[PDB]
């Protein structure tokens, strides 16, 4: 399975259309807040 | 020591001097005790302080490695990002440790002077009233109070009145 992605900027349209091997998406992510983070790989957990 | 002040002629310190870092050791006839004077020791931790906060200051600009990821068919772009991410590193350890290799020299000899310049200031002021044992210790001729011990501290040492004193005192011993 090859999976997709893309951005969908507010008030645009994405269309699909597809007659096999289709994959529809069921839910899609919401963008609230967009500031700084990252992405680190450790074996930690949580210390309070 | 390039100038030479800490060793050279002073090789001793003294560890009952906790009032301040430089200062002057008095053995009258009114006892004896070390004394500081403020307007050397206070140059000294001003310039110190902001040698300290400007190792900080300048050192507040400097790369920050952050991660970056890559889908095992581009290993050309991962060994760049990781040869200049590390290389970058490589760069700033070294203008820190330099920077405080040369620095720590600096305070060294900046405190060289400052002791050195104190005690080349005590013997312009008295002059041939004393004689220069060589460890930093003057022996003064008129037989005065503790409190041109504290003249020679001001750094307000009047010559005339005392040469005359001494110089009955240059010829009794000639
Ligand atoms: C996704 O839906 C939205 C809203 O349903 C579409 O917005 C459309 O935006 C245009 C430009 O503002 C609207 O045209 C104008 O409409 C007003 C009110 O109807 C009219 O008075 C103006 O003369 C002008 O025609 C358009 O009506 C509006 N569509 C609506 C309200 O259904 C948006 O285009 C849709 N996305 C895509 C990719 O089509
Ligand atoms: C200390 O030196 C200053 C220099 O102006 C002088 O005014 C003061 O009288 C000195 N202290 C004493 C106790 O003489």
């Amino acid at each position: 399975m090859e999976f997709f992605w893309t951005i969908l900027k507010p008030n645009d349209a994405i269309n699909f259309e597809s007659n096999g091997n289709f994959i529809a998406p069921e839910y899609a992510y919401k963008i609230v807040k967009k500031g700084d983070s990252t992405i680190m790989k450790s074996e930690l957990e949580y210390g309070n | 020591g390039l100038f030479g002040a800490i060793a050279g002629f002073i090789e001793g310190g003294w560890q009952g001097m906790v009032d301040g870092w430089y200062g002057y050791h008095h053995s009258n006839e009114q006892g004896s005790g070390y004394a500081a004077d403020k307007e050397s020791t206070q140059k000294a931790i001003d310039g110190v302080t902001n040698k300290v906060n400007s190792i900080i200051d300048k050192m507040n600009t400097q790369f920050e490695a952050v991660g970056r990821e890559f889908n095992n068919l581009e290993r050309r772009i991962e060994n760049l990002n990781k040869k200049m991410e590390d290389g970058f590193l490589d760069v700033w350890t070294y203008n820190a440790e330099l920077l405080v290799l040369m620095e720590n020299e600096r305070t060294l000899d900046f405190h060289d002077s400052n002791v050195k310049n104190l005690y080349d200031k005590v013997r312009l002021q008295l002059r041939d009233n004393a004689k220069e044992l060589g460890n930093g210790c003057f022996e003064f001729y008129h037989k005065c109070d503790n409190e041109c011990m504290e003249s020679v501290r001001n750094g307000t040492y009047d010559y005339p009145q005392y040469s005359e004193e001494a110089r009955l005192k240059r010829e009794e011993i000639s």
